[PDB]
């Protein structure tokens, strides 16, 4: 088969700015590239055909070039809408997409908002407890969280997820669950929650005693 | 205009079956070849199968050569793609997708339909269990245990809107999804609404500290 | 790829 790799697989940028996503294939494929964008919850839209041509009804920022191997989609002024997804296809032998570029508004540096949460009495009579780490809205996205019971690191239970970035801040928010045994959960008594983040000069930790 | 519209998807066990539909409506069904395309939230979008406007022809990927079958009804102009042997690999959202051909530009995707999703598990569906996330002040509700997704969360019965935040679910190694839903009051605090629709479960629960 | 049309 043949491969499709884009570069870069995040893209930060402001409203006004001409951006560049290249895609390149594992094999020569002439001018067989398209162009596909995907809004959130819908599906792709034909933006660019034949590495150049610009699909009827695209807006003309929207622009494409390549040929052989390397293919590199650009929009010259970043409007509002265009903040989404973008993959590239080609179209010699059967069908392959590229994995995606999400084109992610910049924005000042923000640090998250943290809040631990104990576990709720109706779920302790259930027989787990789950502990609720939040982040809220910080910016950049990457940010890494631990979690600590009784001054001892956890691995492999727990999980997280972040939300999409706000259309009103251009954040995001996370939200890690530690999920312990009712039984090893009121053997210790401190729980905590660190996070790392590029706005925060120190490590953050949000503790609660079990009680 | 032109309308593609998927029907059939579900939670399907790892082994069996299922059929997908797709009504096409708006232009000559009959004159354009059809596609199958899918999508994984971390494996991208992935060629499915192709049929031809006669049916003469068909091709599929090669992760599902054996499995999968693209059919086509030129009278009641809908697309079928019959899925035996399913695996975990399958589950994704599956496109019905129309074909755009030009000299110029090759065979390709244009129209697309709505996507319909097909979860390949072995879990049964159950109702969320709702806890309260008790307290520049911060509560929120835990949407714990249910299958399949997807559950829908409002506070105050789409009233407190602003500085709300439903985070995407995780699949738990029960096999069951959990959800958290976060929203920040001015901490002058003076209802979150968990509707499951599979499970046919509505969950109002109050948070106070 | 061919033409999958008429």
């Amino acid at each position: 088969d043949i491969q499709m790799t884009q570069s870069p697989s995040t893209l930060s940028a402001s409203v006004g700015d001409r951006v560049t996503i290249t895609c390149r294939a594992s094999q020569s494929i002439s001018s067989w590239v398209a162009w596909y964008q995907q809004k959130p919850g819908k599906a792709p839209k034909l933006l660019i055909y034949k590495a150049s041509d610009l699909e009827t009804g695209v807006p003309s920022r929207f622009s494409g070039s390549g040929s052989g191997t390397e293919f590199t989609l650009t929009i010259s002024g970043l409007q509002p809408d265009d903040f989404v997804t973008y993959y590239c296809l080609q179209n010699m032998r059967y069908w392959t997409f590229g994995q995606g570029t999400k084109v992610e508004i910049k924005r000042t540096v923000a640090a998250p908002s943290v809040f631990i949460f104990p576990p709720s009495d109706e779920q302790l009579k259930s027989g787990t407890a789950s502990v609720v780490c939040l982040l809220n809205n910080f910016y950049p996205r990457e940010a890494k969280v631990q979690w600590k019971v009784d001054n001892a690191l956890q691995s492999g239970n727990s999980q997280e997820s972040v939300t999409e970035q706000d259309s009103k801040d251009s954040t995001y928010s996370l939200s890690s669950t530690l999920t312990l045994s009712k039984a090893d959960y009121e053997k210790h008594k401190v729980y905590a929650c660190e996070v790392t983040h590029q706005g925060l000069s120190s490590p953050v930790t949000k503790s609660f005693n079990r009680g | 205009q032109v309308q593609l519209v998927e029907s059939g998807g579900g939670v399907v066990q790892p082994g069996r079956s299922l059929r997908l539909s797709c009504a096409a409506s708006g232009f000559t069904f009959s004159n354009f070849g059809m596609h199958w395309v899918r999508q994984t939230p971390d494996r991208g979008l992935e060629w499915v199968a192709i049929i031809w406007f006669d049916g003469s022809n068909t091709f599929y990927a090669d992760s599902v050569k054996g499995r999968f079958t693209i059919s086509r009804d030129n009278y009641k102009n809908t697309l079928y793609l019959q899925m035996n042997s399913l695996r975990a690999e399958d589950t994704a959202v599956y496109f019905c997708a129309r074909s755009f051909y030009s000299d110029s530009a090759g065979s390709l995707f244009d129209y697309w339909g709505q996507g319909t999703l097909v979860t390949v598990s072995s879990a049964s569906t159950k109702g969320p269990s709702v806890f309260p996330l008790a307290p520049t002040a911060a509560l929120g509700c835990l949407v714990k245990d249910y299958f399949p997704e997807p559950v829908t969360v409002s506070w105050n019965s789409g009233a407190l809107t602003s500085g709300v935040h439903t985070f995407p679910a995780v699949l738990q190694s029960s096999g069951l999804y959990s959800l958290s839903s976060v929203v920040t009051v001015p901490s002058s605090s003076l209802i979150c609404n968990v509707n499951h629709k599979p499970s046919n479960t509505k969950v109002d629960k109050k948070v106070e500290p | 790829n061919p033409d999958p049309n008429a």
